[PDB]
Parts: C-alpha cells; structure tokens; sequence
C-alpha cells in the first residue's frame, strides 16, 4: 500500500491477510479519517476482536 | 419538556468530525471522549 | 497465553487462536480432526478443541 | 497528510461510460469486481483523452 | 526418441464457472494398453493447467491464446513438485512456435534421464514467454500411486486450491492448502498437453484423470468419528 | 515482479503429432 502510487478506481488493488498480527494504530495513525461507514460490524469491535 | 438537561461542550475541530461518531475506534473515543448513550441525547458539532 | 490445566470443570472464557466464547473446559478424547484445531456441531457451536 | 507516507498520482481518473457500440448496450459492473472496459480505462483520461 | 503424441487439448477454452475439481491416480495399479502402441502398469499423471480471463486465436488462426495475465499450474520435478505462477505470456516466433505458421500446438514434456527440478519449466519457455510475473509458489508431493483429488475456486479473497493430499492421503475429502493472490474472475481453463520422452525400455502407461465442474448445491454430508466424510447426498 | 528465469535461447520449437483418435477412449467415472 506504501511501496507504489496509489490505483484508480476502476482499477482497485486488494490485499487479503490471514494468520498474521497487524498494528492497527500505526495504520490509522498515517490517515486523517473524514467518513466512514461499516455495515453489520464495528470499528471498536473491529480493533477489539 | 423534559426533567433534566445536561451539556457537555469542549472547543474540537470540525476536519475529526468523525472521530465523535458512535463506533469510532480513534484517539478521540479512545482517551478524550465516549458518548454514554443510556439516556436520550444528541450530538451537536457547530462553528461560532 | 494462559493455561486450562486448572480450570477445567468451571465455565472461564477462551480465546482460542482468535475464536471467543465462554464455556466448560473437560479433557476428553480426541474426535474430529487435529489439523482443523475445532469440532462444531450441528448447530455451529464449539463443542471441541 | 505526509507526501512521504504514499506516493502521489497524477490525477483522480474514473469511468463515467462502458458501452458496445450504443450506449443503450452499456456495461454496468459487479459487486466487488472489476470493470469490463478496464482494458479501455487502463489508457487513462486526460485533458486530450 | 520420436515426435511427441499429444491429442487437441489444447485451443479447448472450457469456461471456469465455479471452478472445477480433478480425479487423478485411478487405475494407477491395473494394466491398460498404450495410446500409441494398442500394454503395463498404469501410473499416476498429475495434470497441468493455463487459466484466465481473455482467449484469443494465434497469430495464424489457430486457437488457445491466453491474454493479459494467466495463471499457469505445472507439475515439477517427475510428479514431485508443484510449481504456480502467474505471468502474462508473450509467444515465440520460432519455427514451430506458436507466433509462426507452423503452428498446432503447444506441449510441456520431461525427459526421465540429481533431478533437475526445472524441466517443465524449461519446456515451457521453450513455447511462451513470461513477462510481467506476479507470484511463484512451489509445493511437495511426496510421489506414491494413491487415488488423489484436486480442485480449483476463485472467491472474492482469491484463487483457492483444495488437496486431498493435505487431510485425507487415503480419502477423498479435499483440503485448502493455498490461496493465490489471483483477483480477476477466471473465465477459462485449458489442459496444457504433456508428454514423457522415454525409450522403448522405459516406456509407461499412464492413468487418466477427470476434471467435473463445480455448482452451487446442497450436499448431505456424513461425517464419521473421526471427522472424515464417507458418504454423502446430492 | 518476479524474476521467472532466462528466456529459452532456443530458435525451434518442438514438432508434435496431434491425433485425436487413439485418445478417444473411455474408462467412465462418474461422481457418486
Ligand atoms: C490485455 O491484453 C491486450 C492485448 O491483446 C491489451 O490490449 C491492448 O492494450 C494496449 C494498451 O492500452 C493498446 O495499445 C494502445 O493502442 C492505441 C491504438 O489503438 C494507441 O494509441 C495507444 O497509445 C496504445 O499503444 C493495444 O491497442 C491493445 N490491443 C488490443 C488488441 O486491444 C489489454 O489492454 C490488456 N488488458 C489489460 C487489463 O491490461
Ligand atoms: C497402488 O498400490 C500401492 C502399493 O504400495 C498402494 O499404496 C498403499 O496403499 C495402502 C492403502 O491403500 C496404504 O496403507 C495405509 O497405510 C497407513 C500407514 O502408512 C495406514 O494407517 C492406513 O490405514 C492404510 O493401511 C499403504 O501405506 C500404501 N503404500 C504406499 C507405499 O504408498 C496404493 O494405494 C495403490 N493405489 C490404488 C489401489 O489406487
Ligand atoms: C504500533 O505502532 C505504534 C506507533 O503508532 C508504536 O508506538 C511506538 O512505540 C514505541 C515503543 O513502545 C515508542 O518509542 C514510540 O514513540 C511509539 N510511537 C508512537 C507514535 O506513539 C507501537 O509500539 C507499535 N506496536 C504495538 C504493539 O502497538
Ligand atoms: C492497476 O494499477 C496497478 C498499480 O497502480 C498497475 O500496475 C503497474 O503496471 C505498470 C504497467 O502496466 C507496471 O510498470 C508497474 O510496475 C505496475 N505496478 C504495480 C504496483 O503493479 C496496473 O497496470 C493497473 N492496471 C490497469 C488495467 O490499469
Ligand atoms: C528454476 O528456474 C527458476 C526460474 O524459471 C529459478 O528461479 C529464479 O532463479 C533466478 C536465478 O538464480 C533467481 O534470480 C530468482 O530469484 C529465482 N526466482 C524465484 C526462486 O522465484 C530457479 O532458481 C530455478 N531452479 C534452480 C534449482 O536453479
Ligand atoms: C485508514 C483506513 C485504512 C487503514 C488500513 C486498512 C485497513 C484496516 C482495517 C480495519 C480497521 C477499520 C477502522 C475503521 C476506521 C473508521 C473509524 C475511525 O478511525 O474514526
Ligand atoms: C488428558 O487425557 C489424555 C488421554 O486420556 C491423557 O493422556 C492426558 O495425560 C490427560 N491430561 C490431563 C492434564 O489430564
Ligand atoms: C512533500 O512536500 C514538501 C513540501 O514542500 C516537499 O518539500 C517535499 O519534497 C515533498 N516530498 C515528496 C516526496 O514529494
Ligand atoms: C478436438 O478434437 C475433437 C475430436 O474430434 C473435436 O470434437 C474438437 O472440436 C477439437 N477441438 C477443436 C478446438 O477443434
Ligand atoms: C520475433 O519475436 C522477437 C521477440 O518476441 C522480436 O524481437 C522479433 O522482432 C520477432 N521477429 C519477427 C520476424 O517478427
Ligand atoms: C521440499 O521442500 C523443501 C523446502 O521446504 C525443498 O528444499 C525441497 O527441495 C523439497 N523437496 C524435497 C524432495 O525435499
């Protein structure tokens, strides 16, 4: 996600991570978060579980 | 009408509006402020 | 990472490689499979470890 | 907000069309896939094109 | 050591729908007679597949050409090691290669006679190109002649790939033992031909293996004591 | 990307006999 510029749209990257530990805060740290919206989950329960 | 009014009010800045929204797992609902919700209430965020 | 040598027989809480839940812990027989590390049953609830 | 975190793009690009031949036969895309006039997109769009 | 004797397995551009799983090892004790000599001991054949998203014809015509990105399956090593890759595969202009008029078709091959562990590969360069490679991934079969099962999905978290090396060696049940970062829908899936270039003296029979496509359907499943499915209903 | 090897120095691909009917034989196997 930090290597490369970024992708269009129409052309979005996925990532897919499994069996792995990921630093939650440093990545939210690193964005200035303007709006969001989750559907049937949280993200306190996101960051929780 | 209602029995009792209670008013919470800090200075924030209106560009980490979305770190007050129900949910939020930012440095603001983590360590500065929650929002009890037991009782009826609104959040307001405006500008003097 | 906390041990259930000893509280087994009691209802604890788990967390058991990121699956959560309370329940009786009880030293059985093996059944199901190893590598799948959980045995459910009809109604997919963790009835196994 | 740091330019250093992830490197910036030339522009924001999208598609606002994907047609055969009349726009009446257009292509509308899935959810959670990719566009059928990526091949299209992937020339990107700038002041000339 | 003659030309190789291959069917039209290729430019045969099956569509991938859900995805499909592979019957490979049956009869890999009988005897059966040879293809090309109308008899031995079958042995067991691991097969290898080229799937994408875009077919095409060859520069003269001829069918079977994978555009962009394909994600190409090769057994490695004499049916020891797995190899999956996904490049983007550019053709040669050789005399008999693909970009040339004489042209039928494309094959993979290893010869029996320190392993190198890179002759299918070598065999398919020696047809393709391979620009642009995403991922490589290399797996071990431990080489035996046990009926085995295997099996390919694509998903929105990636390409899956099912085993029934992984939990069941004596069984059918088929198990997930990777899943490939391959996020553009499959459409197609090709058998790439392969051939074996053996002597006279070293000659085999091998089993044939089945490809059944999957569909989205309700199974009853029967599991035993100890986890494993023995029967079911469709 | 990558790095998938050298490209083969070859000039000529390999010659092949493509014939459809000695492989057209049957051993059915349906799923049960
Ligand atoms: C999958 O592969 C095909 C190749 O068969 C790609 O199509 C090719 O894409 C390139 C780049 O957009 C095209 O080149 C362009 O040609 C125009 C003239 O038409 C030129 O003005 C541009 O400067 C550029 O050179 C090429 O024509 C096109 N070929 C065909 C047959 O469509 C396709 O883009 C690939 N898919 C993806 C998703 O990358
Ligand atoms: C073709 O013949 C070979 C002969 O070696 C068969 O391989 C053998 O298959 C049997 C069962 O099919 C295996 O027995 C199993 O052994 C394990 C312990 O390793 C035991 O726990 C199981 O209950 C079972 O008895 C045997 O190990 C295996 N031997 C080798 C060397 O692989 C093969 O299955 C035959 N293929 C057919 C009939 O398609
Ligand atoms: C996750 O990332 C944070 C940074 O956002 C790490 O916090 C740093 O921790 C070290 C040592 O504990 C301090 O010296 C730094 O000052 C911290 N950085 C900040 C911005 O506070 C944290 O250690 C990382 N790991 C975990 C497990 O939280
Ligand atoms: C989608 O975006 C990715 C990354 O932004 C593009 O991948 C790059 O493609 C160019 C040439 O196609 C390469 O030179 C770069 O090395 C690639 N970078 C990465 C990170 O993969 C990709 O081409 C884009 N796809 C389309 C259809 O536009
Ligand atoms: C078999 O061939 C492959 C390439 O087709 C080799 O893999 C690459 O080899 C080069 C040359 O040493 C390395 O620079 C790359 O890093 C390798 N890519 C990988 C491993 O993904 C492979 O090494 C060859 N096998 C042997 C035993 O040499
Ligand atoms: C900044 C988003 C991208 C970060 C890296 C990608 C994925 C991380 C995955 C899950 C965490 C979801 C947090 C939800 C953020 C909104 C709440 C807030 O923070 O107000
Ligand atoms: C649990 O049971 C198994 C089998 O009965 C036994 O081998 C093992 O020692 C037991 N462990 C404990 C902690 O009781
Ligand atoms: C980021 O912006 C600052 C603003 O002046 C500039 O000095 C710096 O070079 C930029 N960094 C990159 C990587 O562009
Ligand atoms: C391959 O051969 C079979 C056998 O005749 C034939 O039915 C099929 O059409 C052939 N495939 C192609 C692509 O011609
Ligand atoms: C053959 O292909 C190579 C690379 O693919 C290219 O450099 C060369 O010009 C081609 N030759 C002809 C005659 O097209
Ligand atoms: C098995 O995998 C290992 C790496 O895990 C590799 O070094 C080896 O070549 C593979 N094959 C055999 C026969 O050990």
């Amino acid at each position: 996600m930090f290597s490369s510029q970024p992708p269009q749209v129409y052309n979005f990257s996925r990532l897919v991570f499994t069996n792995c530990n990921y630093n939650l805060t440093r990545l939210l740290s690193l964005f200035q978060v303007s709006e969001f919206s989750c559907h049937q989950v949280s993200p306190s329960a996101l960051a929780s579980g | 009408c209602y029995s009792s009014l209670t008013v919470d009010y800090f200075a924030y800045p209106l560009s980490m509006a979305s770190y007050l929204r129900q949910g939020s797992t930012g440095p603001i609902a983590q360590f500065n402020y929650k929002q009890d919700f037991t009782n009826p209430t609104c959040r307001i965020l405006a500008a003097v | 990472d906390t041990k259930v040598d000893d509280k087994l027989g009691r209802c604890i809480e788990y967390s058991l490689y990121g699956v959560t839940g309370r329940g009786v812990f009880q030293n059985c027989t093996p059944v199901g499979l190893k590598q799948q590390r959980f045995v459910y049953d009809g109604f997919d609830n963790l009835v196994g470890y | 907000p740091s330019n250093v975190t992830i490197p910036l793009p030339q522009s924001y690009m999208w598609l606002t069309q994907c047609y055969t031949n009349s726009p009446s036969n257009s292509h509308y895309v899935e959810a959670g896939s990719y566009t059928p006039c990526l091949g299209l997109a992937s020339r990107g769009f700038n002041t000339f094109n | 050591i003659g030309k190789h004797f291959i069917s039209n397995y290729s430019a045969e551009t099956l569509p991938f729908g859900n995805g499909f799983v592979v019957r490979i090892g049956f009869s890999a004790n009988k005897t059966g007679s040879l293809v090309i000599s109308p008899s031995k001991v079958i042995k067991k054949i691991y097969p290898a597949f080229m799937l994408g998203t875009a077919v095409t014809s060859f520069a003269h015509g001829h069918a079977g050409r994978y555009l962009n990105h394909t994600l190409v399956i090769l057994p490695e090593s004499c049916g020891t090691s797995l190899t999956v890759f996904y490049c983007i595969l550019e053709p040669r202009n050789g005399t008999r290669c693909p970009n040339h008029q004489d042209y039928t078709s494309y094959v993979i091959w290893e010869t029996p006679h320190s392993v190198n562990r890179n002759a299918t590969l070598n065999s398919f360069k020696v047809s393709f190109n391979l620009r642009q490679c995403k991922f490589m991934r290399t797996y071990n079969i431990s080489d035996d002649e046990n009926q085995e099962w295997f099996g390919i999905t694509q998903n929105a978290q990636g390409v899956h790939l099912y085993s029934s090396r992984k939990g069941d060696l004596y069984g059918g049940n088929m198990f997930l033992f990777d899943t490939l970062p391959v996020y553009e829908t499959l459409k197609y899936y090709t058998v790439i031909p392969r051939s074996l270039r053996s002597r006279l003296n070293e000659r085999q029979a091998w089993a044939a293996f089945y490809v059944y496509s999957l569909h989205k359907l309700t199974y009853l499943l029967d599991f035993s004591v100890d986890g494993y499915v023995r029967r079911a209903i469709d | 990307d990558v790095d998938l090897g050298p490209d083969s120095t070859r000039d000529t691909c390999d010659e092949v006999v493509v014939q459809v009917s000695a492989f057209q034989k049957d051993w059915p196997q349906p799923i049960n």
